[PDB]
């Protein structure tokens, strides 16, 4: 059971010099050789370390590696940290005739701390409601922190059954968006006066009020 | 931090459990109590769950070398814990600083407190950020999802050391179970006593501990944890009279003691 | 000289509720820790539970999580322990543990313990066959006796003779496990052929479980 | 996931200086104290070593301890080797809040090579056969070495259902004894000729034979 233990999270630092410590567990890593590989996100992976000591042809000197016996562990390190280094890194090593992989170590941060998030609501159209099925969408993007709760408000009681949240995602605006999505059917649409998606942040709410007349 | 003039109290130190490490160098942990110290000292310090192990003599390391060294003849303890809610918040901890550059190997029991720039290469910098320097302190990252490996850990170190000085931490004062009417050896803080314990009928004002007597004698001593007078007599002594009828008369003696008070007759004279 | 005893089994239960008992004389209950450790018959040592001296602190393994109880007081000097939804892998022998100053010092202390062991199933009607050979040569391993144990359920069974006046010869095969996972035994005991008619053989059968105590005559065919 | 890694049979050697090895896995062993304990076989156990380098009272000092960190094992050395050493050695440590205990090491080891096995047949009598019922039990004993094979043969064709074996146990004669039980039914056992319970050892095979004539 040879299995090789590192982080998931390390280096989040403007610049200077880190160590990333990887080690084993059923027997000595300086046996064998072991080797870091680096990964880009979305695209194929490359190696930063092999031979436990050397670099590949073009990769820079910043990064090196050390062994410590004493530790039975392995440390990778990087000195320049410049903008080029958003990857997550693994430690390999070999026991007999199989081939081991570490956890992987994310590595990813290398103006108005309140941004008003914008609401926005799509009321089902007559092509939806032909089709036996009426969905209501209420987005919200450019928040930060990303820690919202997103409820839905009828005419006398809120509901409970039926309303589905996503996490919020990373946009290219250094914000965060995120929807919501209701399953509702033809004949409550039209028994209920106003329908409302509210929202709650870091001391606000904002809430969109809608009507079935159109 | 200096810890001294106290008894010492490792009781609750051991019968917890929170703590990760409770390895004593040189000294075994199975007998703090029967010793005593002149001086204790205490540092405190926070480490990577990773370099726990470098703490110890003998290893060597980046915290080991370039921030604090134990000496290889280190005779106290090493008590370290995991807190990883209260030194991280939800967006970590950043007011934490480590060296890693430094310009040779650091000696034990020293600190270093200049921020100066490490020269690593030959040429010089001229005292601003540049190629071959940097800046020896570095900054760390925390993260409350992050290993275990990677928690903080709170490193306490404990140090014994005796000197010529009278030993000022002792383990907890003993308090055997009180004995009366009998020839018993006591030592009430000033004095190694041998003799009895009566109960007396004489009160004493609430701040003496001693009492003498007419011949300057210590024979009256308060206990401290129940405030009884009790007093102090010798057991007995005396010598062995004997009575012989005389030469061509018998051969049976009596054993006549002087002042001991006890076929056997109960005399004035003695026993 | 610290003085210990265990006794809290005896008896089989599937998935029931079993209480264990430590008692401990020749020192101090207040003030040293007290752990709970068990090992399988067959296998190595693990680990259980341990409890601080006031019981204030208690911790258990992942794999019994959820479950179990401890608890202790210092009038009695004694240990309670409390089990629940037992399984079959709690067959094992539980020593009471007592500890010197940590869980770094060692366990150093073990007690004898008590053979716990767990069974399901219910039971059945054991059934006896006193097989009586009254014809058979010289140069056997028996000459001329038989008793059969067969049909029982669970483990084990007091096989006797003659209401144990006699115990030399006494051999008792073991019980095998049959295509249905049922048990069966034989016991034999090497006597004389010439006293078929003039002593009389009983052969005794004693079941636990199924409570049952069943005397039978031999008689040769 | 710590846990210490031993041996289960080492030592097996007459009075000289032997070692034994227990390392450890997902941490170091050295930062807390390891112990050895010495079970009596079938008997309460006890200890031999505790705070890694010292003894009980009354312990001999013949057994000795040490620790290297290069490893990241535990060493416990024997030195006498006496007549008293017959028990199974275990490795304990302490990662966090919980307790970890080795596999176990057993130490135990500090006239005629032939023997003829008795083989006895006990037919169903008269009381089995009124019940419905048919027992016949093919015993064997004093056979070495205990690798035997038991098979019944019918009149013209051999079975295979019905029939179950144990394992040979050890007895109070320096050798071992089995058992063979079979179920039958009373139509098959009139209609046969002869029975046969046969055993085959090492270079040997004892055949019986009996009738149903009684
Ligand atoms: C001594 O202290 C104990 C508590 O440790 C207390 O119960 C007792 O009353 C005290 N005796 C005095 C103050 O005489
Ligand atoms: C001698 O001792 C006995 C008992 O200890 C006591 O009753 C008696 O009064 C004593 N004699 C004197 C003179 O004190």
């Amino acid at each position: 059971n040879f299995m090789l233990t590192q982080p998931h999270s390390v280096s989040e630092s403007p610049g200077k010099t880190v160590t990333i410590s990887c080690t084993g567990s059923s027997g000595s890593i300086a046996s064998n050789y072991v080797q870091w590989y680096q990964q880009r996100p979305g695209s194929a992976p490359t190696t930063v370390i092999y031979e436990d000591n050397q670099r590949p042809s073009g990769v820079p000197d910043r990064f090196s590696g050390s062994i410590d016996s004493s530790s039975n562990s392995a440390s990778l390190t990087i000195s320049g940290l410049k903008t080029e280094d958003e990857a997550d890194y693994y430690c390999q090593s070999y026991d007999s005739s199989n081939w081991v992989f570490g956890g992987g170590t994310q590595l990813t941060v290398l103006g108005q701390p309140k941004a008003a998030p914008s609401v926005t609501l799509f009321p089902p159209s007559s092509e939806e409601l032909q089709a036996n099925k009426a969905t209501l969408v209420c987005l919200i993007s450019d928040f930060y922190p990303g820690a919202v709760t997103v409820a839905w408000k009828a005419d006398s009681s809120p509901v409970k059954a039926g309303v589905e949240t996503t996490t919020p995602s990373k946009q290219s605006n250094n914000k965060y968006a995120a929807s919501s999505y209701l399953s509702l059917t033809p004949e409550q649409w039209k028994s209920h006066r106003s329908y409302s998606c509210q929202v709650t942040h870091e001391g606000s709410t904002v809430e969109k009020t809608v009507a079935p007349t159109e | 931090k200096r810890i001294s003039n106290c008894v010492a109290d490792y009781s609750v130190l051991y019968n917890s459990a929170s703590f990760s490490t409770f390895k004593c160098y040189g000294v075994s942990p199975t007998k703090l109590n029967d010793l005593c110290f002149t001086n204790v000292y205490a540092d405190s310090f926070v480490i990577r769950g990773d370099e726990v192990r470098q703490i110890a003599p003998g290893q060597t390391g980046k915290i080991a070398d370039y921030n604090y060294k134990l000496p290889d003849d280190f005779t106290g303890c090493v008590i370290a814990w995991n807190s990883n809610n209260l030194d991280s918040k939800v967006g970590g901890n950043y007011n934490y600083l480590y060296r890693l550059f430094r310009k040779s190997n650091l000696k034990p029991f020293e600190r270093d407190i200049s921020t100066e720039i490490y020269q690593a290469g030959s040429t010089p910098c001229n005292g601003v950020e540049g190629f071959n320097c940097y800046f020896p302190l570095q900054s760390y990252g925390f993260q409350p999802t992050n290993g275990v490996g990677y928690q903080p850990y709170r490193v306490v170190v404990l140090s014994f050391e005796l000197l010529h000085a009278p030993a000022t931490v002792c383990g907890p004062k003993k308090s055997t179970n009180l004995v009366k009417n009998k020839c018993v050896n006591f030592n009430f803080n000033g004095l190694t006593g041998t003799g009895v314990l009566t109960e007396s009928n004489k009160k004493f004002l609430p701040f003496q501990q001693f009492g003498r007597d007419i011949a300057d004698t210590t024979d009256a001593v308060r206990d401290p944890q129940t405030l009884e007078i009790l007093d102090i007599t010798p057991c007995s002594f005396g010598g062995v009279s004997v009575i012989t009828p005389g030469t061509n008369t018998s051969n049976q003696v009596a054993v006549l003691y002087q002042d001991v008070n006890c076929n056997v007759f109960q005399t004035r004279a003695g026993c | 000289e610290v003085q210990l005893v265990e006794s809290g089994g005896g008896l089989v239960q599937p998935g029931g509720s079993l209480r264990l008992s430590c008692a401990a004389s020749g020192f101090t209950f207040s003030s040293y820790w007290m752990s709970w450790v068990r090992q399988a018959p067959g296998k190595g040592l693990e680990w259980v539970a341990n409890i601080k001296q006031d019981g204030s602190e208690k911790y258990y393994v992942d794999s019994v999580k959820g479950r179990f109880t401890i608890s202790r007081d210092n009038a009695k000097n004694s240990l309670y322990l409390q089990m629940n939804s037992l399984r079959a892998e709690d067959t094992a022998v539980y020593y009471c543990a007592r500890g010197q100053l940590g869980p770094w010092v060692g366990v150093d202390y073990w007690g004898q313990g008590t053979l716990v062991t767990v069974s399901s199933a219910s039971t059945k009607g054991p059934s006896v066959f006193p097989l009586a050979p009254s014809s058979k040569s010289t140069s056997g391993g028996t000459a001329a006796l038989g008793c059969l144990v067969k049909d029982y359920f669970p483990e084990p069974v007091t096989v006797s003779w003659n209401s144990g006046a006699l115990t030399s010869g006494v051999h008792t095969f073991p019980a095998v496990l049959q295509s249905s996972g049922l048990y069966s035994l034989s016991s034999v005991v090497t006597v004389p052929s010439s006293s078929l008619g003039t002593q009389t053989y009983i052969c005794n059968v004693n079941h636990k479980p199924s409570n049952t105590k069943v005397d039978k005559k031999v008689e040769p065919k």
